[PDB]
């Protein structure tokens, strides 16, 4: 039966260990939001053919340009994920993210993956974005990324609500079978 | 409250990361050193290269520094010091870091499926590179627990402080280490 591993790569600002927690409880967390995501893997059909889906967190890891792509190696997919609500998460997709995916890993399927789409549309997150003169991340501007780094997907999710969270996973492995 | 979690996930990661650790060198390492099984010449008294130091960080884990974050359990904001105590212990993660790029290939080019097999074998959910990965996971992730405290905990917070400074200093210099 299809082993998958998936890594999941991107800025402290993207909640990696979150999205992971609460795509693999179905529920945001809330209470304590652990800082510890441990390698998982669990069975999903997907397309009807059953597959083994593994995840590894890369969180802690952000500062350790060496450490880092200790992880890369054998994987079968990556998620690239920036915070739709942070323009420097979305700029560090090209200036970080993807060069050392490429570098490492020159084959391996990527998804452009859009965290905290609930904060998009919130008031205090979008003022507190404009003092900095920055708006959050629109959908066009993931479309142009993704063609810019050969990514399969551009999908956009909230752990909060859970809306296309389920989905960016069933992605990443559509992008493998 | 806040506090009371964090030092609640402290320990109960360390306890997995001792039991997973455990798991790894009683199954993928033993099954090299028990003489039960054709071991490819591709590998054979390279376990060394494959596991690296990886024996005495577990004993260090499993005989000391558990038992110690035990003792901190009702003393959260004082943790830090668990750290400065142990400070030269963390410095096998810096040999364990080095050796993994060499591991990986190694157990690449030369193990074809031997730890494939045992993993179906013994039924584990975690493959030999899985368990092989969690010494640099554990590594990074203690910085970002004290960095928690130090957002719930007063200024009788240098019991942090200087904790945090080693765990950002230990994967700093085990990244730098790196070819
Ligand atoms: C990954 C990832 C995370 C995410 N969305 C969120 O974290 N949204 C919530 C952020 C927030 O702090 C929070 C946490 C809990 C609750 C209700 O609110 C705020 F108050 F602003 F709503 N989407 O993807």
């Amino acid at each position: 039966m299809q082993a998958i591993k998936c890594v999941v790569v991107g800025d402290g600002a993207v909640g990696k260990t979150c999205l992971l927690i609460s795509y693999t409880t179905n529920a945001f967390p809330g209470e304590y939001i652990p800082t510890v995501f441990d390698n998982y893997s669990a069975n999903v059909m997907v397309d009807g053919k059953p597959v083994n889906l593994g995840l590894w967190d890369t969180a802690g890891q952000e500062d350790y340009d060496r450490l880092r792509p200790l992880s890369y190696p054998q994987t079968d997919v990556f998620l690239i994920c920036f915070s739709l609500v942070s323009p420097a998460s979305f700029e560090n997709v090209r200036a970080k993210w993807y060069p050392e995916v490429r570098h490492h890993c020159p084959n391996t399927p990527i998804i452009l993956v859009g965290t905290k789409l609930d904060l998009r549309d919130d008031k205090d997150t979008i003022e507190k974005l404009k003092e900095k003169k920055l708006t959050p991340i629109t959908y066009p501007q993931g479309l142009a990324m993704a063609k810019e780094i050969g990514a399969v997907k551009y999908l956009e999710c909230s752990a909060l609500t859970q809306r296309g969270l389920k989905t960016v996973f069933d992605e990443a492995i559509r992008a493998v079978l | 409250r806040k506090k009371e979690f964090i030092m609640a996930e402290l320990l109960q990661t360390e306890k997995a990361y001792v039991r997973d650790l455990h798991e790894c060198l009683e199954t993928y390492l033993w099954e090299m050193t028990s003489g039960v099984e054709e071991i490819p010449p591709g590998i054979l008294n390279k376990e060394h290269i494959i596991f690296g130091n990886i024996q005495e960080i577990y004993d260090f884990h499993n005989n000391i520094f558990l038992k110690e974050l035990e003792k901190y359990e009702q003393l959260p904001e004082d943790v830090g010091h668990c750290f400065v105590t142990w400070a030269d212990k963390f410095q096998m993660y810096v040999t364990y870091c080095k050796n993994k790029p060499d591991s990986n290939q190694l157990i690449l080019e030369h193990a074809g499926t031997f730890f494939d097999e045992i993993q179906q074998r013994h039924g584990l959910a975690n493959s030999i590179s899985s368990y092989l990965i969690k010494p640099v996971q554990r590594v990074t992730k203690y910085q970002l627990l004290l960095k928690e405290l130090l957002t719930c905990c007063e200024e009788g917070k240098g019991e942090l402080k200087d904790g945090l400074e080693v765990m950002l200093s230990v994967p700093k210099k085990a990244n730098d280490a790196m070819h």
